[PDB]
RNA sequence: AUUAGGGUUCGAUUCCGGAGAGGGAGCCUGAGAAAUAGCUACCACUUCUACGGAGGGCAGCAGGCGCGCAAAUUGCCCAAUGUCAAAACAAAACGAUGAGGCAGCGAAAAGAAAUAGAGUUGUUGUCAUUUCAAUGGGGGAUAUUUAAACCCAUCCAAUAUCGAGUAACAAUUGGAGGACAAGUCUGGUGCCAGCACCCGCGGUAAUUCCAGCUCCAAAAGCGUAUAUUAA
């Protein structure tokens, strides 16, 4: 029968490793959330690992790549949590910098680029780039 | 091989006679193939006479082996 | 002379108009196999010596 | 272009297109079981005639050749783990002898029937389709879904659905609120 | 009879080399002869221009005025007959008009009671002539 | 691909090897080319011009014109996979890449699967009623996915989230003499229209044409043509 309750999210954490190398921690997270109405939010996520582990900053936890499991009350993601937020700014990808805030501004379409360098071919001295 | 014709001068022709299987009847044909040996002036072999031929590196056009053995 | 390609459709529109007429729906699918089987095997007893007709007519001249 | 991905047929037509003992036959199965189509049917023949055709191949190789000891024992062990046949059943003769209501009695369309949580196989189809049946926990929606022997008594009403620990339906849930809104 | 011989099969190889080519349906297949005469050229369908309507009487027994056309195929400029299946289907094929021409079934060989007819019409004015027979579609222009 | 076995047949096409860059022939550079988004010439075509001249090579991607029975977007991205390179990532500080990947188009082919399910009463089964629950298609989102989107997957409160009754959210494609599953049915045409792969049907009571009704077969598929395998 139906029981009306507060939903819940519990973090599982598999294959756990620690590579010094790129000065991380690599880790499968599955997340149970028997009575959630939707997907859990990505953030919600992170501050449960983050104090799950432990960690002092919260943005120092990148996670992405979550899959629903059919039938609902399950998701399963990848987890990294660096050792600091400048080790995370420094080898993380930047499409992931630009989920948490903090990524590079997007360069021009790569369609301008090819004309400008194409044009540039007939130019011989300080034309380019005028 | 066996030796076929024995015309050119220190050249011979051997002839290496086989049976090929033919899949589809289970039986065999006779088939036979044709090589130009080179064959130094210590052997002297006759039509009909059966060699030993190594390979070696192509000597002319058409000659790859040399007269090792006469049987 | 040898034939005419006049006439060509002749029967057709001299045929009257019928409408079609209008029915329920029909179920679809697994209810139609449903439905089927149990014309077949379930909504009459089997009586040998006697085949069995799916489109039996009624008499008429 | 450059894309590995295979993919393969499981089912086959039969030869002769009309033939009144086959078509008869097949209606029945078609009804008792609760089936679509013909296709379903045929899918199960073609996996019959392949579990027959690694058998007649075993069996003419002698008792101790090692492919008839692995690949042997291999598909004895998925008829019993799947139920096509029974643990007394051990040899590879028997495997011969399968019929095609034994593999379409495993199908997960007949076993919710036959356990009880639907009073008829066209119930246990939807129910089925509807997300309402659970095995070993997770929610199961095909039909064809073979049952093993050791998943049969976990077999129950999902969680999620209402006949389980879920919430209300569709109609009850307008119903309330239809009920609040026309306030 | 035939030879047995262990080592005989250069003889089975060249017995069956010449005989096949006594099988009618084998010898067209690797010929060029049919292909050479087939207005189609090998393929499945041909397009082609109505030149005229024509009636072709059915064959003895039968009396009947098959509906043909005349078309030339624009492929190769190779002029055919072709049935005009249905009925009155006739009406919707006009002079000079673009149909899309298929076999009759028997690959070359004539169908029916129609003497020596081999084609028939399956498109007109790029629409489906059955299609425009049940009117499930309209002729454009 | 098809095949008890033996065989028959297809293999332009993803991987390996070869060959070519409109046709031919030469050649430079370089470790490696007889290179062609390198050069030279000729033959075919062809573009610009101020008429002196100067150009061009999609059998790369996309896209045009033709050709035909016959085959998509002049789209997004270097996130993945790799290549090149003076090159880890990051820090004023982001290498290129139509190779490749991702979407659009796409009933080639392949897998799973809706178009309903339980009853009540009236008339063992059907039918007229009569309720009852369920669920997607679809519409949406704290969001998830994704390089970014789009598809899946999750959800219709967790305090708080839209929705089937003609469930109109309405299944088709071919057939009903024989081969070959299914009508002595009812009208209409009279060897005419037409059907018919073959045998045949139609010349006034058509089991075969044109139709309505009913029925059969396969079913989100189903006919037809041409090849090909079995038969
Ligand atoms: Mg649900
Ligand atoms: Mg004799
Ligand atoms: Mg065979
Ligand atoms: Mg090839
Ligand atoms: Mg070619
Ligand atoms: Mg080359
Ligand atoms: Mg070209
Ligand atoms: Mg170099
Ligand atoms: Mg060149
Ligand atoms: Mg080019
Ligand atoms: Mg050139
Ligand atoms: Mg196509
Ligand atoms: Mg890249
Ligand atoms: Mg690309
Ligand atoms: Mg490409
Ligand atoms: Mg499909
Ligand atoms: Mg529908
Ligand atoms: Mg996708
Ligand atoms: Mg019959
Ligand atoms: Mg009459
Ligand atoms: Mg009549
Ligand atoms: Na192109
Ligand atoms: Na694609
Ligand atoms: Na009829």
């Amino acid at each position: 029968v139906f029981q009306k309750k507060k939903a819940e999210v519990c973090i599982r954490t598999s294959q756990f490793k620690v590579n010094k190398l790129l000065n991380r921690k690599q880790f499968i997270v599955e997340v149970n959330h028997p009575h959630w109405c939707g997907t859990v939010p990505t953030q919600l996520i992170r501050k449960k690992l983050a104090t799950l582990y432990k960690v002092p900053d919260a943005s120092q936890v990148s996670l992405f790549g979550f899959k629903t499991k059919f039938g609902g009350g399950k998701t399963t993601g990848f987890g990294l949590i660096y050792d600091d937020l400048a080790s995370l700014k420094r080898f993380e990808p930047n499409y992931r910098k630009t989920r948490m805030g903090f990524g590079k501004a997007r360069l021009p379409a790569r369609k301008s680029v090819k004309e400008r360098r194409n044009r540039n071919k007939k130019l011989r001295g300080k034309a380019k780039g005028k | 091989g066996v030796v076929h014709s024995t015309k050119m001068h220190r050249t011979i022709i051997i002839r290496r006679n086989y049976l090929h299987f033919i899949k589809k009847y289970q039986r065999y044909q006779k088939r036979h193939k044709s090589l130009a040996v080179h064959c130094s002036p210590a052997f002297d072999p006759k039509q009909g006479d059966e060699v030993v031929i190594g390979q070696c590196r192509p000597l002319s056009k058409t000659i790859r082996y040399n007269v090792l053995e006469v049987v | 002379i040898h034939g005419s390609l006049a006439r060509a459709g002749k029967v057709k529109n001299q045929t009257p108009k019928v409408a079609k007429q209008e029915k329920p729906k029909q179920p679809r699918g697994r209810a139609l196999k449903r439905l089927k089987y149990t014309r077949r095997f379930l909504s009459k007893t089997v009586k040998p010596g006697e085949k069995v007709h799916m489109n039996k007519q009624p008499p008429g001249k | 272009m450059r894309n590995y991905n295979n993919f393969n047929r499981v089912w086959k037509a039969p030869r002769r297109p009309f033939e009144k003992e086959r078509l008869d036959r097949e209606m029945k199965l078609c009804g008792q079981y609760g089936l679509r189509c013909k296709r379903e049917i045929w899918r199960v023949n073609m996996t019959l005639s392949k579990m027959r055709r690694t058998a007649r191949l075993l069996l003419t190789l002698p008792e101790n050749h090692p492919r008839r000891l692995l690949e042997g024992s291999a598909i004895m062990r998925r008829c019993h783990e799947y139920g096509f046949l029974d643990e007394e059943k051990d040899k590879l003769d028997y495997v011969l002898s399968l019929t095609v209501p034994d593999i379409l009695e495993r199908r997960l369309q007949t076993i919710v029937f036959k356990a009880g949580l639907a009073k008829s196989v066209h119930h246990a189809r939807v129910l089925i389709q509807q997300r309402h049946i659970a095995v070993a926990k997770q929610i199961v929606t095909i039909p064809s879904f073979i049952v093993r022997v050791s998943s049969e008594r976990h077999i129950a009403f999902a969680d999620a659905s209402p006949f389980g620990n879920g919430r209300t339906g569709r109609v009850k849930r307008v119903r309330a609120k239809a009920a609040k809104r026309h306030a | 009879t035939k030879t047995n011989g262990q080592n005989a099969a250069r003889k089975l190889v060249r017995l069956r080399c010449r005989n096949r080519w006594a099988d009618k349906g084998w010898k067209r297949a690797h010929t060029f002869s049919a292909r050479k005469a087939n207005p189609f050229g090998g393929s499945s369908h041909a397009k082609g221009i109505v030149l005229e309507k024509i009636g072709v009487g059915a064959k003895q027994p039968n009396s009947a005025i098959r509906k043909c056309v005349r078309v030339q195929l624009i492929k190769n400029d190779k002029k055919i007959i072709a049935f005009v299946p249905n009925d009155g289907c006739l009406h919707f094929i006009e002079e000079n008009d673009e149909v899309l021409v298929s076999g009759f079934g028997r690959s070359g060989h004539a169908v029916g009671d129609i003497p020596g007819v081999r084609f028939k019409i399956v498109k007109v004015s790029n629409v489906g002539l059955y299609a425009l027979y049940r009117q499930k579609k309209e002729k454009p222009r």
